[PDB]
RNA sequence: AUCGAGAGGA
């Protein structure tokens, strides 16, 4: 995390050299899309990230408190005396190619969080393991190797879609399944097998 | 194969519609009369001014893939500047006698309009523009 | 509830999912210890033994593998353990759980499942890594970011449980929704934003990218086309190379606002054959719209067809993209010197416009709308007087934003932001609201203890001079807070609720089916149509048309 | 850095949350549903501190 | 009885996606457990495309009873059922 | 309000038409009233256009006022759903609510109706009427672990 | 001389700074992604803990002491460990590094790369010698110990490259610059009034001619020309960067020349 | 915590840089810009290096044991 | 018969505003040979358009209906400007329809 | 830590809303979302 | 000596509060244009003045910088994300014995900052970093 | 725990051999390389130098996935021309101008001081 | 192992 509620995971990291770079040869940390900033009006991270820039370059304390007299025009001319375009941007350059991008990318130090929620705590995948006593079905959570609740929820979308011998098996071979003796009579579980 | 129609245009007018490498053209011809085109040029290749008298042609000819020139040893119907290829995609009637036909190079658009382009600019998925001076 | 209607369930498997640009639409990356862990069981064939004995040996720790193999007598032998496990003759009809292996059948589900398209089957595609990869186009019927949701996923462990899933739930025909006769996937995001890029008039590209474009295509039949410029130094139009991603035989006409077959202002869309003529290729054009490109070549040329091309667009789209770059700053929010002034003497005017009504109202020569007391009269004046004074500063600032601020070519696109947006960041955020009405006197006659009493104007009930760029003042603060929060409430409150109505429908509706002779009934045999829907047609294959006989004067019908 | 306030039970640290509640010995009159006989109603909830 | 005569018989003579979803997989539980097989298999191995291909060319043998819903049913030969879709 | 209706040519054009706006509801005393079109009066309470105009218009409004929920707020949603909600809502002779007092108390089998609310019951009065259960509902199958009657096993195979 | 033509402005033991001229872009840049990760390099590549009664955990240790610079002069003749037919390691493939330090004094006592202890046989050659370019001669602080604190400990140093670990690099930063007046509309300025005056002309437009309004754009002219500077973080000097960088570059295209040949 | 060794966006090291910033900012009573400035930190990205870096191992130094 | 003549009326119309004599040769100019194939896909496309028999439709239609019920915003509305064009919308609307409520927020006659 | 040593909880007509005399006395943005949303504040 | 006071939300009821000494009250006698629209003083009858209005904010969001330029929802979910967010919750932390103990190898305080932080031992404790990010459409990934 | 190894990146895997060709099957006289635990420093740089030589018809490459290694190139020339002489040339050239830009810098090196 | 409770994720 942003400390501007973006939330949001690793997708996949690259090696300096595959990075956009900056002709100084700076690279990111970390890239971020232009498209989880424009629905959620979160101006606070874009003016952190232009402030923060000027506090690394003067050394200096970015001061972010809410009711200042600090603008994103102060801030702006601050950036421009430091020598780099006052709105934030830089013009980069593709890693693959050593081609300069089109676009100039807007870039700079913003502090950012590393949270619970780690997909190795999560991972979880059953093919059959421990069972309730009483339902004889899968036994519950990950930290105990248990089953995924197929919840009825689910089973509807089963039913849209005509799957019925998956739905069948799903609540059968998975999970529960049992044999009974049936009285043809009463019909009732009264049968006492004497099998075998 | 082989010329299919030709004239030299006076460009009557140059905008730069929202763009920057392209401008839509406003040309008449200065032999005939009747006779009217809109163009869609590149303007960072081929620079056009007001009244920049440009002569024109389509052809369809000088189809498996596309080699680089290698003009080595080569030949086009090219003594010509500005050079584009696209498709006819209709052929408009303006009633009486009155025809105009609209062509596309890949988005880059054309329209002319006379009536002796006749039994001529047909059906076609050719065509080339040649543009010269 | 608990235990029939729903239980938990063998074989199923979890993670956080992300997006991947450079997998098939009904593929799914399953992350590789995941499919070292779920089976399928498999009987043993002359056509299966050599993959089989081999899969065998491997055993449960390599990949491509198996733990357990189950022979006639019932008696299962582990492979992890068991002294002949890399001895091993399978017999005919001996059964060897495998691995979970690529292009294997399964089912993939996201939560809340409200939806058939909430649970689709996809392509198995192993990978590195602990996480569910999918395309990002399979991104919206499921309703999933990858801001950290997590999905699902259930192996079928039949022969004709896996036929059921490639033949009734395969992402591909699920492309084209009977919810609302339109396909419910589309192009989204950086490929939505980059097509756009890539389309305009003003984009060409030169030999050396266009080859390797071509080359992405992996369908591309290995042939240059020609380029749109042939003078002094051939070039491509951004249009003709995204052309080679759409099949033969594929036409489409569109017309927007000013279009006039001459397009003067690259709108519209007209794509003959293979291949586009006119307009910006965006959202209308290639989203999840009803006469789209997608529509079309469902319908047209078939699912898989169509699955391939999101495949295709993509490939291309996102490597024009990654070349070109894209991207947002603060700068993109900062109208105009002059425009800022406008905006300002703007929301002045309604500023004096209320003090007027107000001043009004209070010498009694305010009159009642009919049906409506004295105060609520007022209130609708100045809650009006002060929307349109924020809209209209908001198109002000909208007016001047240029083509190529980055907001403004997203919204341009259709992937992300709304003028709302651009009016909240740069020109003013408005009146805050809490009950449906402006900001309450919650102390005794002031909103707060920083007012006077009675006091009515815009700042003392919740309008926001301010926009997100020039920051909020503290009482402004506080009521936007006071709006904000009953925004998060009611979302709280509608997942509830709706929650419960889905639930009711679904109850209520369960055994209706169309029978064997197109009669709608239950499980009682009682009728509820005659013939389903009205027509006996199927919603999917459904789509708007003109009704030519309708309009137009007397004489033109005759005509 | 520690600030305290909380407990520690059977080496389990415990924080006690405070607890909203509405206060007694203020009186308040009631405007009341209009499907009843009461129009209004004045409450007291009296206690000893 | 009940049955139906295979004259006047009025459900479609179209396949549905659920006759046929099933169909393949019921002949392909048959091959995957080696049941023989009655189409030159062009070097295919898997049990559902072979299904797939015996489907084509119309050589399994099976049924489909529809039923009506007062009780009584139609017949059809997977031979006989149009298998546009 | 706006009317699109045919000029004495053929064609539609807009001729906007005075409405008249309620705060409430007495359908059968307005309609009677002289001046007005008692053809196209219309009001949201469709349980009152049940009771005035008889089922058939009554499943009319309710279609058109589901219908009203969905475009007002910018969604649209193929006709067939909602008029197959709107005619179950509405076979049974007057409206019957989705709501455990609504469809659940209609006859279905027992073992479905249960797994919807008030479990246990619906199980009582079931032992205690002697029900006799159809199993053709889905989810009675479901419970048994059997294949529902559902698209896939809608049918039968055979040799 | 025959091909690609380089300048040196200016350069010191940390950095070059050259005009790279007659070259292709793929090129230039080729070199560049080689040049940060793919010219071999001595660092530490397993730690063994004896005692480490520190405020610190043992792999976070273990982890500073992998990024810490090391000599990587004649790294070329030392071999990887895959390779070595040793089993493990020996002088021939690996150095073995010691480092001891107790808490002696009543005031923190500081441990510092100068005080790794080089063990294994060096035989004769540059490798192993944590580089230390402080001015006061101790190089990089790995931990801090208070009083009765020790830390004792084993370091193996092994050849390796970045695309392994981001350690085994002697990179820095690269900087890297084309056509800085745009005269090839590789890029488009974003602005607000006016280009120019909003953007800074980079140090580098005192070495190009100015673009000149009155001329139409060039569309044959060609990225060709690059403005450089590389560099060094210690472990090899920076000419050497750049020579094993254009080097090794060379080597990686043969290799595939020479596998054209056996199959 | 002590400084990290090597910048973590570009690789310079600055591990090394710690102790004389300290004094640089104490004996010679600079100031953060410049002092980072001296140390031979121009890009940004190693001035944040050294700049944010919060010296927490002095904290857990103060433990006896 | 009957019911099967109604089915398929209003297609009927379409169908017959297009293939009709002047449009089929002034309008788009088919030929013998075109015409039978165009008469050939509609039939086609026609069979494959109608429902099969064993789709699950009572779910499909709650899902279809509940689904988009789940994305609607402002149980108020932007109606709110106005005090009076309260007129209970969005999913409390819905919550007084599925539960045939008599005592509605907002009863309107609209009068003609 | 901090934040949770200063909660405040709230059983069971508008309990939820920032309410205008909150002001000052119970922070205006951090609370929880969904379920128990607005009835437990921070201070 | 009775410079400041308690109040509860009853006396809060028949007081008149400033919001800042100066900007509420000097007197009166341009404009910069980047500056967010002042309300007036309007009401010359004052009997308290806000200490701060930053100090309406409780811990959480006191860590937010320019909360002010935020949409306010997203204010909402960074206080949910505050706490969840890996740092060094004590310093005897290498002594204590819990469940579950996550510290970052090197934490930073972070370089734009509240007057708050001075307060609530942030920068002596932080939990974050200054990651250089940059804002673009990449690989798409 | 599910990541792959590093060393992945340049290892040649058991049974993987550098280059593998295949006759590609949509136009004539064209050929399809798979380089093995390579990418844009090699893929890029071989492509735009094939791109130099006037008998070559056509040339690109391509990495499938960011998570392997391995990356296609696709070459087509001029009938008589084998694709694999084009690749040859290819090479060497660059080999040349790399021996070229070696001993240039050298010699600008050593004419410095300090 | 189960019953309860609390915290938290989409
Ligand atoms: O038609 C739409 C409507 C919304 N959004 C996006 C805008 C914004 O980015 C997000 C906000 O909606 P909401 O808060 O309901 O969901 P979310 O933002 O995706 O958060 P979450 O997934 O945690 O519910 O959804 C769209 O992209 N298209
Ligand atoms: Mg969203
Ligand atoms: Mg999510
Ligand atoms: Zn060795
Ligand atoms: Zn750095």
């Amino acid at each position: 995390a942003s400390r501007h509620g973006q939330k949001g995971t690793i997708g996949i990291t690259y090696r300096r050299e595959d990075m956009p770079f900056t002709a100084e040869g700076i690279v990111p940390d970390l890239i971020i899309n232009p498209h989880a900033i424009p629905s959620r009006m979160t101006v606070a991270h874009l003016i952190e990230c232009l402030l923060s820039k000027v506090a690394a370059l003067s050394g200096n304390e970015g001061d972010a408190s809410p009711f200042t007299d600090i603008t994103v025009e102060g801030i702006s001319k601050l950036l421009r005396e430091h020598g780099y375009q006052s709105r934030g941007f830089e013009v980069m350059y593709n890693g693959h190619t050593g081609k300069k991008l089109m676009a100039q990318i807007f870039f700079g130090p913003t502090y950012y969080q590393r949270l619970r929620h780690m997909v190795d705590d999560k991972i979880h995948a059953r093919a059959r393991g421990p069972m309730q006593v009483l339902t004889r079905q899968p036994v519950e959570g990950r930290s105990r190797d248990g089953g995924l609740r197929f919840g009825e929820m689910e089973r509807d979308c089963m039913i849209a879609h005509g799957a019925a011998s998956f739905l069948k098996e799903r609540l059968m071979e998975a999970s529960d399944a049992f044999r009974v003796h049936i009285c043809g009579i009463c019909g009732l579980m009264t049968v006492i097998a004497k099998l075998n | 194969s082989n010329t299919l129609f030709d004239d030299i245009f006076q460009v009557s007018e140059v905008d730069p519609g929202r763009y920057n490498k392209v401008c839509r053209i406003e040309a008449a011809s200065t032999t005939q009369d009747q006779c009217k085109l809109t163009l869609d040029i590149n303007v960072e290749l081929f620079p056009v001014a007001a009244q920049d008298s440009l002569t024109v042609t389509i052809a369809s000819s000088l189809t498996r893939s596309w080699r680089p020139p290698q003009a080595g040893d080569r030949s086009l119907a090219d003594d010509y500047d500005y050079v584009m290829y696209g498709t006819a995609y209709k052929f408009e009637e303006v009633s009486k006698d009155l025809i105009a036909v609209y062509y596309s190079f890949g988005g880059l658009l054309m329209r002319l309009e006379g009536n002796y382009r006749n039994l001529n600019n047909l059906k076609q998925e050719n065509a080339y523009l040649l543009i010269r001076r | 509830r608990g235990n029939l209607m729903g239980k938990r369930v063998d074989f199923s498997a979890r993670t956080v999912i992300s997006g991947d640009p450079n997998l098939e639409l009904d593929q799914v990356g399953v992350p590789k210890s995941i499919a070292k862990t779920l089976t399928y069981p498999e009987v043993v064939t002359p056509y299966n033994i050599d993959r089989l004995t081999q899969l065998v040996r491997n055993g449960p720790n390599e990949h491509p593998g198996a733990k357990y193999v189950i022979r006639d007598s019932g008696d299962r032998i582990d492979l992890r353990y068991s002294k002949r496990a890399g001895d091993i003759q399978l017999q005919y009809g001996w059964k060897v759980e495998r691995h979970i292996m690529d292009n294997d059948p399964v089912l993939f589900n996201r939560q809340p499942s409200l939806h058939k398209m909430s649970m689709m089957a996809h392509r198995v595609k192993v990978i590195p890594y602990s996480t569910f990869r999918l395309n990002l186009s399979v991104t919206s019927p499921y309703n999933a970011d990858f801001d950290g949701d997590e999905m699902n996923l259930h192996v079928p462990q039949s022969e004709e449980t896996r036929a059921e899933l490639s033949q009734l739930c395969a992402v591909p025909l699920q492309i084209v929704s009977p919810q609302s006769n339109k396909p419910c996937m589309g192009i989204v995001q950086d490929t939505l934003c980059g097509i756009r890029k890539l389309t305009l008039r003003d984009t060409f590209i030169e030999l050396d990218q266009v080859l390797n474009m071509l080359y992405w295509v992996p369908d591309w039949d290995g042939v240059i086309p020609t380029p749109a410029i042939i003078k002094p130094k051939p070039l491509w139009s951004g249009k003709q190379i995204l052309s080679v991603a759409i099949p033969n035989g594929i036409h489409l006409q569109r017309f927007d606002e000013g279009t006039t077959l001459l397009s003067p202002k690259d709108n519209g869309m007209l794509i003959i054959d293979g291949q586009i003529i006119f307009g910006v290729v965006e959202k209308k054009t290639v989203g999840s719209s009803n006469g789209g490109l997608i529509h079309v070549v469902t319908r047209e040329k078939g699912p898989q067809v169509c699955a391939k091309l999101f495949g295709n667009i993509q490939k291309v789209v996102n490597f024009w993209l990654l070349h070109n770059g894209f991207s947002t700053g603060i700068g993109d929010t900062i109208a105009d010197g002059p425009t800022m002034r406008e905006i300002t003497e703007t929301i002045a005017e309604a500023k004096k416009k209320v003090l007027d009504v107000t001043k009004e109202a209070q010498a009694n020569l305010l009159t009642a709308k009919h049906g409506m007391t004295l105060r609520e009269s007022f209130e609708d004046n100045v809650v009006r007087f002060l929307n349109e004074a924020r809209d209209k500063a908001g198109r002000l600032a909208e007016v001047n934003l240029k083509d190529l601020n980055n907001v403004k070519q997203m919204v341009m696109a259709g992937s992300k932001g709304s003028f709302i947006n651009i009016a909240q960041m740069s020109a003013c955020v408005g009146q805050q609201s809490v009950e449906g009405k402006r900001i309450a006197f919650g102390f005794v006659d002031r909103t707060l203890p920083h007012f006077s009493k009675d006091d009515y104007s815009p700042e003392s009930k919740g309008f926001v001079e301010n926009s997100y760029l020039r920051g909020l003042t503290p009482q402004e603060f506080f009521f936007h807070a006071m709006g904000g929060r009953e925004g998060l409430i009611d979302t709280a409150v509608k997942t509830a609720e709706t929650g419960y109505i889905q639930r009711r429908l679904v109850k209520a509706l369960e055994d209706i089916m169309v029978h064997y002779d197109n009669t709608t009934r239950n499980s009682l045999g009682n009728v509820i149509q005659f013939i389903y829907g009205e027509d006996g047609m199927d919603a999917a294959h459904i789509e708007k048309q003109s009704l030519d006989t309708i309009g137009g004067s007397d004489a033109a019908f005759e005509k | 850095f520690d600030m305290g306030g909380y407990f520690i039970i059977n080496g389990s640290e415990k924080v006690l949350i405070a607890q909203e509640r509405s206060a007694g010995n203020i009186v308040q009159v009631f405007k009341k549903a209009a499907p009843s006989p009461i129009s209004h109603v004045a409450e007291i909830r009296s206690a000893l501190e | 009885e009940k049955a139906i005569p295979k004259d006047q018989r009025a459900t479609t003579p179209y396949m549905t996606k659920y006759e046929r979803a099933r169909i393949l997989g019921t002949r392909a539980l048959q091959i995957s457990m080696n049941a023989p097989v009655f189409v030159d298999l062009e070097g295919e191995t898997d049990p559902l495309r072979i299904a797939m291909k015996e489907l084509a060319e119309k050589k399994i043998p099976l049924v489909i009873r529809r039923y009506l819903p007062d009780g009584s049913f139609e017949d059809w030969s997977v031979e006989e059922l149009i298998v546009d879709l | 309000y706006d009317r699109k209706v045919p000029s004495p040519t053929g064609e539609y054009v807009k001729e906007p038409e005075w409405v008249l706006e309620t705060d409430g509801v007495n359908l059968s005393e307005v309609m009677t009233v002289p001046g007005i079109d008692p053809t196209r009066i219309y009001t949201n309470s469709f349980i009152d256009i049940m009771e005035v105009l008889g089922i058939e218009a009554g499943r009319a409004a309710l279609y058109k006022e589901v219908y009203n929920v969905i475009a007002s707020d910018g969604s649209y949603v193929n006709y067939r759903h909602m008029a197959l909600l709107v005619d179950v809502m509405t076979t049974q002779g007057g409206l019957t609510s989705v709501t455990r007092h609504g469809f659940n108390r209609s006859n279905t089998g027992a073992l479905m109706r249960c797994s919807f609310e008030e479990t246990v019951e619906i199980l009582f009065e079931a032992g205690a009427s002697a029900e006799l259960d159809d199993c053709r509902g889905v989810s009675e199958n479901v419970i048994l672990g059997q294949m529902a009657p559902i698209g896939t096993g809608a049918f039968d195979v055979m040799i | 001389e025959e091909g690609p033509q380089v300048k040196i402005r200016e350069a010191s033991k940390d950095n070059v700074d050259f005009i790279l001229s007659n070259v292709d872009l793929a090129m230039a840049n080729s070199l560049r992604r080689v040049m940060i990760a793919e010219i071999p390099t001595l660092a530490i590549d397993s730690v063994e803990v004896e005692t480490n009664t520190t405020v610190l955990a043992d792999e976070f240790i273990a982890h500073r002491l992998g990024l810490i610079p090391l000599q990587s002069m004649d790294i070329e003749q030392l071999e990887y460990s895959r390779d070595c037919f040793c089993e493990d390691h020996c002088d021939k493939c690996s150095v073995v590094l010691t480092l001891q330090a107790f808490g002696e004094s009543e005031s923190t006592t500081n441990v510092y790369s100068k005080d790794l202890v080089i063990v294994s046989n060096l035989m004769g050659r540059n490798i192993g010698h944590p580089i230390i370019q402080d001015k006061e001669g101790n190089g990089v602080l790995i931990c801090k110990l208070r009083k009765g604190q020790e830390l004792k400990l084993t370091c193996v140093a092994k050849k390796g490259i970045a695309k392994e670990h981001a350690k085994w690099g002697p990179a820095a930063a690269i900087e890297f610059e084309y056509d800085p007046w745009n005269k090839l509309k590789h890029t488009d300025y974003w602005y607000e009034q006016d280009s120019a005056k909003e953007w800074p002309q980079s140090k580098n437009c005192e070495y190009e001619d100015p673009p000149n309004e009155g001329d139409p754009f060039d569309y044959k002219a060609q990225a060709d020309t690059f403005y450089m500077n590389v560099e060094s973080v210690g472990s090899i000097p920076v000419d050497q960067v750049v020579v094993r960088g254009i080097d090794t570059l060379q080597k990686k295209v043969a290799s595939i020349l020479l596998a054209l040949t056996q199959m | 915590m002590i400084v990290p060794v090597r910048c973590f966006s570009c690789g310079k090291v600055v591990g090394d840089k710690w102790e004389s910033y300290l004094n640089l900012l104490q004996e010679d009573e600079l100031d953060e810009g410049t002092a980072l400035s001296r140390l031979g930190l121009k890009r940004y990205c190693c001035r944040r290096m050294i700049l944010t870096h919060v010296d927490l191992i002095e904290k857990f130094l103060r433990y006896n044991p | 018969q009957n019911a099967q003549r109604d089915a398929v009326t209003l297609f009927c119309c379409l169908l017959r505003s297009r293939l009709a004599t002047r449009r089929v040769l002034q309008e788009y100019r088919l030929t013998k040979q075109a015409f039978d194939w165009v008469l050939s896909n509609i039939e086609a496309q026609f069979l494959r358009s109608v429902v099969h028999p064993g789709e699950m439709v009572g779910v499909l239609a709650a899902q279809s209906i509940g689904e988009p019920a789940t994305q609607m915003t402002l149980n108020t509305f932007h109606f709110a400007g106005v005090a009076s064009k309260k007129v209970t919308s969005g999913v409390p609307r819905l919550k007084e329809i599925l539960n045939v409520a008599k005592n509605m927020k907002t009863p309107s006659l609209t009068v003609y | 830590t901090l934040s949770h040593l200063r909660r405040t909880n709230t059983p069971i007509a508008k309990p939820r809303q920032l309410h205008n005399t909150h002001w000052g006395l119970v922070c205006p943005a951090e609370t929880p979302e969904g379920q128990a949303c607005g009835l437990v504040k921070n201070l | 000596e009775g410079l400041v006071e308690y109040i509860d939300a009853e006396e809060e009821e028949s007081i008149l509060i400033a919001m800042q000494p100066e900007d509420l009250e000097p007197a009166e006698a341009d404009v910069d244009p980047a500056k967010r629209i002042r309300v007036s003083h309007h009401a010359t009858t004052f009997t308290h003045c806000e200490i701060h209005p930053s100090m309406i904010l409780g811990v959480a969001a006191s860590i937010i910088p320019f909360p002010d330029h935020n949409q306010s929802p997203r204010n909402t979910y960074q206080s949910a994300m505050g706490k969840q967010a890996m740092g060094v919750f004590l310093t005897n932390y290498n002594v204590r014995m819990d469940t579950m103990a996550n510290i970052l190898y090197y934490p930073q305080k972070p370089l734009g900052t509240t007057r708050a932080m001075e307060y609530l031992k942030f920068r002596e404790l932080p939990a974050g970093q200054n990651a250089i990010v940059a804002i673009a459409c990449y690989s798409g990934y | 725990m599910n990541a792959p190894d590093r060393f992945e990146l340049f290892l040649l895997g058991e049974g993987e051999s550098k280059l593998k060709i295949d006759p590609d099957t949509k136009a004539p006289n064209a050929v399809v390389i798979t380089f093995e635990k390579e990418d844009h420093t090699l893929g890029n740089l071989i492509r735009a130098e094939l791109l130099n030589d006037r008998k070559v018809l056509f040339a690109a490459y391509k990495v499938e996935h960011p998570f392997f290694a391995r990356f296609k190139l696709r070459i087509q020339t001029t009938e008589g021309y084998d694709p694999k002489d084009a690749l040859k040339n290819a090479c060497n050239s660059i080999i040349n101008k790399l021996g070229a830009l070696k001993t240039n810098f050298e010699t600008e090196w050593n004419l410095q001081t300090l």
